[PDB]
């Protein structure tokens, strides 16, 4: 059985701990908040007492725990040969992310980043249609993640770095590049208070103009809205010289309430921690590599901070290859 | 574990069954010719089949006395979590009392009230709680295209407990053959769609969950689709819809 | 000369006919015994006659705005006077008032309409404007569904045997599936749910016919009353021919939409149907071309919603000669 | 009525109007020679026009030095009824206070930016009051099948508002903007050309925004459609988005 070192007692260990367990592995917890007791009990795993308890043995981390983190946990996990997956994104800058990336590489171990966008059907879908040549040369792509954010902000990030909107911008911009490839020119357009603390439902907009190094263009935009009407929206529009394809998540699927509003009724698809979990668990078992690796990881972070200088300054960032 | 598959489309199953480990594909045949298919049943094998065709109903009970319980009939939309979502959710009442069934399936198979309507009623049945036929109505034509049967066809049932269901199907070269039903109750409907559209475009993508893979994981270890009974009630609905759309007028059952 | 329009009735349907009849040019006479006509017409300033018979005089149309029992006699007397006729849906209580009508219509020499409101509505009359001139083929399969919040109670008087609140819904849908389809030979239809009226507002049924057309063709007609307005008004069809298929589902998105946030002042339906009505009726009764639906039409949807009600009581399917 | 058009489609145009009541055209022609339309507009005329070619800056100066008042420029998607709800429902409060405007389009006219992107900016403009435009960002590309196929172009306004527009090339386009209206309690979209039908082949809904556009011309009133001053404007900001395109950085208005 994969042995996994779960760093993190909040909400996304928790959504991972499952998965990792619902896949097969054998799980140990550390959080710094003592709460990873209680955790690992309630789920049926091990509870470590340290950081280095918990990687002693493991053949991966995930790294559950907030962003500024995530360098020296990464640093001491590859240093010890144990693989990392980690919570996006993978680091607080991008100066550090690209040290965990080579650290990584030169040890020889596993690095990937959790973008769970790439794990759900409308997005896999689209790739896989670009990808395949279906839609000729992607020419100019439209994307929008939109939510309510129902818990606080209770870390402190500067609106010079984009703040609040610089965790939705992550989806987007990882979305595009991994469809129409390397962005080579970024724009930003930010508005709103978006300086953290900051309280649930709060409000900012943020647009972004990507250029590819192939020619194509991203629009993408990246909302956090005041009320949960809906809680989540994504809708997307990929143009290439092959034809068009769409994508709104407010469309009926597989289960649809046509009249009386009944509420017990929701179904959402599988779980993006299951399928993500299960594929990097096969990933450090000798399987396949997964549909993300270091590299995206890396521009992820590149792209996000260029995005929020962009808004800060006024000016379009230039990326050469 | 041995298999047989009976179907239209029989080296589509045996594929994927093969495909699988400790698992053995000892015949594979089509209602036509279901012979080699039941000697593999007496033999032991388990056998998945597709209904069959409404005249070949001892052919069906030949297929029941060789395998028993060893029978299992594929309905894959009847595996969809999707669908166990909203069974549980009209049964908890969420769309108050049960009265109607609709739905429409497009299949490229000809003969579509035979080789659809199975699909509709089985997703009809289960709701239901199996309740049995009172009046079967049925009309068909062959405007569409195709080579034999009917490529359109609208059947009604009105059961014992005075809840309705009505169904339509066509043929076409392109369609999949997933159902999309809509179960009416006196508060509201709700409907189960196993092939709902994924991304827009010119060519538009079919989303839906791996109903394949969910319905052979069920016969290689009793899930929701129909048994024995349910496919022996719905396979009465098909041959009194087609003696209704011949004579014009209902079936009394 | 403006177009001289008699119009019977004062409820709510005459209110919204009343507007569009003055918006496409016309001059109005607005007569109901209730009295309620006088308000009416003083409101928008048409004219106020003080009996049918004086409402009638003069007049180039009579737009018959009365409850179904009623449209018979009136009818008869617009069409001895030499004027012309828009009726209400339906046309009349029982397909033999219907047949008189149209037959004493022809006789005289005058026109003869029903407001099918369905038919002027921009789903419904691209849907047939696909199918007529060709881009679908030969029509084989259709599905109509038509569901709806009652707003207001049921007042008027009508048997379960009748169909009663189902026979009111299945208009639509009757109707659309003759226009596109052609001619129906057998209809067979399942009522569920308490249908008789007087019923409040809220009553839920839930009636399915299928319609086997003279051409083969078939259609699924789905008629309901719904519990609560969530939403008021559903209308969904899906058509194949042998050219392709139509699909329209009223819950899509049009020209407004409220993407998130809960607004609620942004409401927009799209142009008046009976704008769109009157002044094609209006054009006609001028000497213009005729309308989108005749009188054949208006005694079809009779003759079909009477044969579905009554395969609803027996149980049988019901033949409808050609 | 006397009226003059300035058109790629001058006679399209005169046709519909030439013979209605109280009307008559005195001058229809295209930007490449506008000279009958200016002597018209200087002899009275109401002028319905055109955005005109990226070079023409200088004639686009004249026409509204020669119309004043007089001038309207052609922009069907203003003159919707839908569009009416959405300007009052915006300005009632329906999505709070007012931020960002984002907005697609598609064309079959090569040179997408400046040949569609005026029709989204002139319903910004309409919603936004005609606010200023202090900078432009853009950038272009010919993946698509002279001149760019795809285009993107943000405005920032001094009043921190911003607009970001995406145009795009297609054979089989219809030209008809989308516009979204964002604002901190919610957003709404006006859709000037949606899906009526679903199918093989859908069909656009839409109101008949080259009549209402036609009419309001005609009228008494000052129009929904942008007048000489808007037009200038949104011709600004075109003239900025392709040198910032160019240039890779936005650009000062
Ligand atoms: C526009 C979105 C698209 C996601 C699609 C994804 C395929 C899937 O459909 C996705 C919807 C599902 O998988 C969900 C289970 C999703 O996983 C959960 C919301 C998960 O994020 C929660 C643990 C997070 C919270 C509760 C938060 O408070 C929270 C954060 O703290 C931080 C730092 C964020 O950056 C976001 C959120 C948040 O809530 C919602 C966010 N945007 C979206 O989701 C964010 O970006
Ligand atoms: C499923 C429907 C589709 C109609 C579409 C129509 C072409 C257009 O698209 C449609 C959207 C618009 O025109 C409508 C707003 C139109 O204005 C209303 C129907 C108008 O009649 C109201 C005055 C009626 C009421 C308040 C009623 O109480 C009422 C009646 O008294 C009677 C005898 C009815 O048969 C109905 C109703 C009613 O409410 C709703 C009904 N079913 C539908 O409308 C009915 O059949
Ligand atoms: N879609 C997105 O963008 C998204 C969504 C959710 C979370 N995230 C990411 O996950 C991370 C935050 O996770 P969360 O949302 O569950 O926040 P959280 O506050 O709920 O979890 C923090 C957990 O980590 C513990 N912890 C903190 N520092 C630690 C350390 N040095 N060693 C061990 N444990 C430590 C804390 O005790 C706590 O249990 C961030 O990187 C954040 O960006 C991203």
């Amino acid at each position: 059985q994969l042995e996994v070192a779960l760093i993190g007692a909040g909400l996304i260990a928790r959504l991972h701990l499952e998965a990792w367990l619902g896949a097969g592995a054998a799980v140990r917890v550390y959080s710094d908040d003592g709460r990873s007791r209680e955790l690992a009990a309630e789920f049926g795993a091990k509870a470590a007492g340290s950081l280095e308890e918990a990687l002693d043995g493991a053949d991966a981390v995930d790294i559950c725990t907030p962003t500024a983190s995530h360098h020296e946990i990464a640093l001491t996990a590859i240093a010890a040969g144990v693989g990392v997956v980690c919570e996006k994104p993978l680091a607080a800058s991008a100066e550090e992310a690209e040290e965990i990336v080579t650290a990584a590489e030169r040890a020889g171990v596993r690095l990937y980043a959790a973008h769970d966008v790439r794990f759900a059907a409308p997005y896999a879908r689209l790739h896989e249609l670009v990808a395949s040549g279906r839609l000729g040369e992607g020419a100019l792509g439209r994307f929008s993640f939109s939510a309510y954010h129902p818990r606080p902000w209770t870390g402190h990030a500067s609106a010079r770095s984009g703040g609040i909107l610089t965790d939705q911008l992550l989806h987007g911009a990882d979305l595009a590049h991994w469809v129409f490839g390397d962005v080579v020119r970024v724009h930003a357009c930010y508005q709103g208070d978006i300086a953290t603390p900051a309280p649930e439902g709060a409000v900012a907009t943020g647009t972004a103009v990507l250029t590819h190094a192939s020619g194509a263009i991203s629009q993408v935009v990246s909302r956090w809205t005041a009320t949960p009407r809906p809680p989540v929206r994504v809708a997307f529009h990929v143009s290439g010289t092959g034809g068009s394809v769409s994508y709104d998540s407010e469309w009926p699927q597989e289960v649809r309430v046509v009249d009386g509003g009944a509420g017990n009724f929701a179904y959402g698809g599988p779980s993006v921690f299951d399928t993500e979990m299960r594929e990097f668990a096969t990933a450090f078992a000798g399987g396949p590599e997964p549909r993300i690796g270091a590299k995206d990881a890396l521009a992820a972070v590149r792209i996000i901070h260029a995005a929020a200088e962009s808004a800060w300054t006024g000016r379009a960032v230039e990326l050469p290859v | 574990v041995k298999v047989a598959i009976l179907s239209s489309t029989p080296q589509a199953y045996a594929g994927a069954l093969r495909g699988l480990p400790d698992v053995e594909v000892v015949a594979a045949a089509s209602w036509d010719a279901f012979e080699p298919v039941r000697q593999a049943a007496e033999a032991g094998a388990r056998v998945l089949c597709e209904y069959p065709p409404a005249a070949k109903e001892t052919d069906l009970k030949a297929m029941i006395d060789a395998a028993g319980d060893r029978l299992t009939f594929a309905s894959p939309a009847c595996h969809g979590e999707a669908f166990a979502v909203v069974r549980k959710g009209i049964a908890d009442g969420g769309i108050g009392e049960l009265t109607t069934v609709l739905g429409s399936v497009a299949t490229s198979v000809d003969g579509v009230l035979g080789a659809a309507a199975p699909y509709l009623l089985d997703l009809a049945d289960a709701v239901l709680g199996g309740e049995p036929a009172q009046q079967v109505y049925a009309q068909t034509n062959i405007v569409l295209s195709g080579r034999i049967g009917e490529s359109a066809a609208v059947l009604t049932v009105r059961y014992r407990s005075g809840q309705v269901a009505s169904f339509d199907c066509r043929r076409h070269g392109s369609a999949t053959g997933l159902p999309a039903v809509t179960f009416i109750g006196d508060q509201g409907s709700v409907q189960y769609d196993a092939g709902p559209q994924l991304l827009g475009g010119e060519r538009p993508e079919l989303g839906g969950e791996d109903l394949e893979a969910l319905m052979l994981k069920d016969f290689l270890g009793d899930g929701p689709g129909p048994d024995g009974q349910a496919a022996l009630r719905t396979f009465r609905i098909i041959q009194a819809a087609y003696e209704s759309a011949h004579t014009g007028q209902p079936v009394d059952l």
